[PDB]
């Protein structure tokens, strides 16, 4: 996870790499 | 907010990963 504009997919790319899995999530609130 | 830190630019990753559930 670089410093490059994430986002969703960014988000969910590196909360893949982050958390991996165990149900995570990323919301605008 | 959530969006506009993480896609408008880069969040913390602490904080990014904290995303989780």
């Amino acid at each position: 996870f670089v410093n490059q504009h994430l986002c969703g997919s960014d988000l969910v790319e590196a909360l893949y790499l982050v958390c991996g899995e165990r149900g995570f999530f990323y919301t605008d609130k | 907010g959530i969006v506009e830190q993480c896609c408008t630019s880069i969040c913390s990753l602490y904080q990014l990963e904290n995303y989780c559930n």
